């Protein structure tokens, strides 16, 4: 309702809680190249260099 | 293994499997151990420890 002499005002309230769940860090990786190719072998090393 | 399956392969397209090609018998191919070689130092002007 829109009027210019009326208000409403609340006569009695009540305390909700709510939730957000917010990321803060992922996993940290990391990724070798030369074992990516290939491991034990020296081909995979002189081609990768 | 059954009794007819030879090798097997991982995710990779990496053997991890072989059968035993005098007897009967069925192993695994795990590579031989390795990870990333951490250097905890301080600085060079500081000592080589």
């Amino acid at each position: 309702a829109y009027s210019n002499n009326s208000i409403a005002i609340p006569t009695n309230f009540t305390i909700s809680v709510t939730t957000e769940i917010l990321p803060v860090s992922m996993t940290k990786t990391s990724v070798d190249c030369t074992m990516y190719i290939c491991g034990d072998s020296t081909e995979c090393s002189n081609l990768l260099l | 293994f059954l009794p007819f399956q030879q090798f097997g392969r991982d995710i990779a397209d990496t053997t991890d499997a072989v059968r035993d090609p005098q007897t009967l018998e069925i192993l695994d191919i795990t590579p031989c151990s390795f990870g990333g070689v951490s250097v905890i130092t301080p600085g060079t002007n500081t000592s080589n420890q």
